DNA sequence: GCATCCGTGAGTCGAGGGAAGCACAATTTAACACTTTTGTCAAG
DNA sequence: CTTGACAAAAGTGTTAAATTGTGCTATACTGGGAGCCGTCACGGATGC
């Protein structure tokens, strides 16, 4: 109806499909079941994958208005139509079953809208809930059985609510939380609300933990509440003018400050000057063992393979050069300030 | 951004562009010889949902008869507009009228107007006016105890229809195996059954009825009409900027000032696209860029709380809708659900 | 000729602002004996 | 500059345990809800 209102447009679109009567509903469900059984028989006979045959039938039913390439679909269709009458019968039954499944799904969108209107305000918009319930409705149509003589709404409501609740658990938070943990958080909130209304005050973690049951203490309740903390927007306004936002007061502590880079460079320069007093080989040994050349620390055996010397002599010379550096530092005291 | 660049290139108004993009009206890319209300359908024509449905699937209507009363029309008879179907209802379109759910079957035995009652969970498995030998099934049911069989040889007559379906189609009887299947699309001269003895005489969607063992071709056209940004992208891909520029230059000599102004605006857009080296279809996104996460950070404050930007929420909504659309397409969801999800995807991108 | 739609409207500063279960299959993590290499210390 | 052990910090397989992802529940249920004027005033542009 309204071009600018998506919800109204969707409701108008779904209002163009008349509701199914009991006889029509039973006929459609029976046709879907017969089509599925016919697909199974066709797969058993022709030897193809049942899923592949169902996809070919669905592509033919939906027509060319939908984007396995079309050539293999046409080849499989020709192969199925090459079968005798006793098997083209099952092909026709499959086609009618797919058409009936499409009609049955199209006629139960009012039910999913009615189910989804009760889940609003829990992190997902109305239309997202409607589409997730549509997925649940498709699953219900797939798993519905008309032999039990129950109406379609009774079994479809279960699946629609399931899909909507799963979607809320999976997509209503910026930092996704597993479904079991979402159920735990919801149960904890229910318990806290019940205790808050019964005690006439905000419960402490001890009461809440006691009411939750065994295996729950105040520490676990506090950790769960900390987990349940949604992230806050960086663009949330601060003051009354709304010109200032949260992100204007959060410093960046990842990139080093100019002071940090400057003192790192100063330490590097002073260490390079200090290593000059060492011997030509001892300085190299320390700069390799401490990762001052390649960036990563080497082992005694690796430095030996570089120099041809065994590990014991390497540790001895490194210790001697370290002692010499300590002596020079004691005699000069030009490197102690950088240690903080 | 007024004036719309896509609308300027494609010569679509802002209203038409909004209707096509947000799945309010269809736009035609290949009419396939479709006739609408006696007028051939042309390309770039806007079709509403009802017109598209009529052109693509045909005309049909179901009239629910009151309980108990019997229709004056038989199963498989042609009716005209305004003709009375039952004593209390009248049809609104000419076409073949079919019994939807016959509530009673009146078989005539030969030795005998024995009747049998049909319930919602029972379905008729035999056509009207069929000779049934002693033992053959007549009405199938979930429970075999209530299943109806034939005591002796007779003729099966169907009565008490729940409703009448009037469909504008063509019915072709057949005896051998049919060469076509339900849901296929046929043209005049195409084989249907009996090795070429029966051939289609009109366009439409073909369905085989084994109960009545006839082939019904519903009069409809395989029209190519699409909505959303895919149709607009197709139009922009089919655009020939050289030919458009030449036509705009030729129209620039029109005496009218408004015509020259419109031609100048369209030609300025065309010249911009031609000189820049950009392609018009690049105005429709196939891959959405994603900003580096440090420009949309999720930082932890000194208190341990998390602060994130709104771009993360917008990206999450876009990804959720795109993944759900992919799943729905993989499941063969109906056109209404797919259309709604595509519209949501467009709105999330916006 | 009017109707509709759209974009625009000072700067700096501070101050506080901050429907639900339940079962079950996968998957990931923690832990845990064992092989290591990796440092060391002992003298040759 | 060398072996010749050896405490240990590190790395390596399996496993029982949490942790997490997925399916399913059959009376019947079938088109939303928050809207709400000191609607901000005024040029510029499009387009009927």
């Amino acid at each position: 109806i309204s071009t600018s209102d998506p919800v109204r447009q969707y409701l108008h679109e779904i209002g163009q499909v008349p509701l199914l009567t009991l006889e029509e509903e039973v006929e459609l469900a029976r046709k879907v079941e017969e089509g599925m059984e016919a697909i199974k028989k066709l797969s058993e006979i022709t030897g193809l994958d049942p899923d592949l045959i169902r996809e070919v039938v669905r592509a033919k039913i939906l027509g060319s208005a939908r984007v396995l390439d079309p050539k293999t679909v046409e080849e499989i269709d020709q192969k199925l139509k090459s079968l005798p009458k006793e098997h083209k019968r099952y092909l026709h039954i499959a086609r009618e079953g797919e058409a009936a499944r499409q009609h049955l799904i199209e006629a139960n969108l009012r039910l999913v809208v009615s189910i989804a209107k009760k889940y609003t305000g829990r992190g997902l918009s109305f239309l997202d809930l409607i589409q997730e319930g549509n997925q649940g409705l498709i699953r219900a149509v797939e798993k519905f059985e008309y032999k039990r003589r129950f109406k379609f709404s009774t079994y479809a409501t279960w699946w629609i609510r399931q899909a909507i609740n799963r979607a809320i658990a999976d997509q209503a938070r910026t930092i996704r939380i597993p479904v079991h943990m979402v159920e735990t958080i919801n149960k904890l909130s229910r318990t806290a609300r019940q205790l808050q209304q019964e005690l006439g005050r905000e419960p402490t973690y001890e009461e809440i933990a006691e009411a939750m049951g065994p295996g729950w203490d105040a520490k676990r309740v506090e950790e769960t509440l900390k987990i349940a903390q949604e992230p806050v927007s960086l663009e949330t306004p601060i003051g009354d003018e709304k010109d200032s936002f949260y992100g204007d007061f959060i410093p960046d502590e990842h990139l080093p400050s100019p002071v940090d880079a400057a003192t790192q460079s100063l330490l590097s320069e002073e260490l390079e000057k200090a290593l000059s007093k060492l011997s030509e080989r001892e300085a190299m040994v320390l700069k390799l063992r401490k990762g001052l050349i390649d960036g990563r620390e080497h082992t005694l055996e690796e430095v030996g393979a570089f120099f041809g010397v065994t590990r014991e002599r390497i540790r001895q010379i490194e210790n001697k050069a370290l002692r010499k550096l300590k002596y020079h530092e004691s005699r000069t005291r030009k490197l102690r300030d950088f240690l903080d | 951004d007024v004036p719309s660049k896509i609308g300027t290139l494609l010569d679509l108004s802002a209203t038409e562009l909004e209707q096509v993009l947000y799945f309010s009206k269809y736009i035609v890319l290949d009419p396939k010889g479709a006739i609408l209300n006696g007028v051939p359908v042309e390309k770039r024509q806007l079709l509403t949902d009802e017109e598209y449905r009529e052109l693509r699937y045909g005309k049909q209507e179901t009239y629910p008869l009151p309980p108990g009363v019997d229709a004056l029309v038989k199963d498989g008879e042609e009716v005209v507009k305004g003709q009375e179907l039952a004593p209390g209802v009248v049809s609104r379109l000419d076409g073949v009228a079919l019994y939807r759910f016959p509530r009673r079957v009146r078989v005539e035995y030969v030795k005998e107007p024995k009747d049998y009652r049909v319930q919602p969970h029972m379905n008729v498995v035999v056509p009207e006016g069929a000779r049934v030998e002693a033992g053959d099934k007549i009405v199938a049911a979930i429970d075999p105890e209530e299943e109806v069989i034939a005591e002796a040889e007779g003729v099966v007559h169907l009565h008490e229809p729940a409703s009448i379906l009037v469909v504008k189609a063509r019915v072709y009887p057949f005896e051998d195996d049919v060469e076509v299947s339900t849901g296929d699309r046929v043209a005049p001269g195409d084989v249907l059954a009996d090795g070429g003895k029966v051939k289609s005489d009109v366009y439409g969607r073909v369905e085989v009825d084994l109960v009545r063992n006839v082939v019904r071709v519903v009069e409809s056209y395989d029209i190519d009409a699409r909505m959303g940004a895919e149709a607009i992208q197709q139009l922009l891909k089919e655009l020939d900027l050289e030919a458009l520029e030449k036509e705009l230059l030729e129209e620039m000599k029109h005496p009218s000032r408004a015509r020259r102004a419109k031609a100048r605006k369209r030609l300025e857009v065309v010249r911009a696209f031609l000189d820049s080296g950009n392609r018009p279809e690049w105005m429709i996104l196939e891959a959405v860029p994603v900003l580096p996460p440090d420009l949309r950070p999720m930082v932890q404050v000194d208190g341990g709380r998390f602060a994130t930007s709104d771009l993360n929420d917008l990206y999450r909504r876009l990804i959720n809708r795109n993944n759900r659309l992919k799943k729905l397409l993989a499941q063969g969801a109906p056109e209404i659900i797919i259309r709604n999800e595509k519209r949501m995807l467009q709105e999330a991108v916006d």
